[PDB]
């Protein structure tokens, strides 16, 4: 049986670590629900 | 039991100890967290019990107590905010630009971060601290890293 732990709350943070890039993907996604790269 | 609005995790005790296998947002009454993390298996919250209302593998979507209540979208041009809630560690805003996903049905926000697969489910928000869609399911890069897309679901 899995259960559940609250976390913290849902909000917005000012000056927050920004990182990560943006790329664009050409991607396909199969009926499992599952992406994969053309 | 606790049903109050706010970022949980998603425990299991079925492997050795106590595994997070996923993460998920609770929203008017309603848990909602990725298909995947729990395969649509009943969950408990201290002494109650919530129940799947609706779900779906192909969006990789579920909704526990209640329908999906998330409509929030990505305005396509903004900085958005993974509220990350990785195993074993605390909760953090990690604020980013994200990329795009293009696909035969048209385009998908997509986070370029990588975080443990049990981060799953974990919230994207907009400025106005909105749940834009959820983190855990997109594909592996050249590189290795992990690129999710900003998965939305719809309100009826
Ligand atoms: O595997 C992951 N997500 C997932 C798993 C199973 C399924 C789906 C998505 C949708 N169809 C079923 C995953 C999630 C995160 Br967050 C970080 C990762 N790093 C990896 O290498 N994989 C993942």
């Amino acid at each position: 049986d899995m259960y559940i732990e609250r976390a913290g709350d849902i909000t917005w943070e000012k000056d927050a670590e920004v990182t990560g890039n943006s790329p664009r993907l050409d991607v396909a996604l199969d009926e499992s629900g599952d992406f994969s790269l053309v | 039991g606790e049903t109050t609005d706010g970022v949980y995790r998603v425990m299991t005790r079925r492997l050795l100890g106590s595994t997070q296998v996923g993460v998920g947002v609770m929203q008017e009454g309603v848990f909602h967290t990725m298909w995947h993390v729990t395969k649509g298996a009943a969950l408990r919250s201290g002494e109650g019990r919530l129940d799947p209302y609706w779900g779906d593998v192909k969006q990789d979507l579920v909704s526990y107590c209640g329908p999906w209540k998330l409509d929030a979208a990505w305005d396509g041009l903004s900085e958005v905010q993974l509220l990350a809630v990785p195993p074993g560690e605390r909760a953090k805003n990690i604020q980013t630009l994200p990329g795009i996903f293009k696909t035969k049905d048209g385009d998908i926000g997509a986070v370029a971060l990588d975080y443990p697969a049990g981060t799953s489910g974990s919230p994207i928000l907009d400025k106005c601290g909105r749940v834009i869609g959820l983190y855990g399911n997109g594909v592996v890069i050249k590189n290795g890293s992990y690129v999710s897309a900003i998965t939305q679901g719809k309100r009826e």
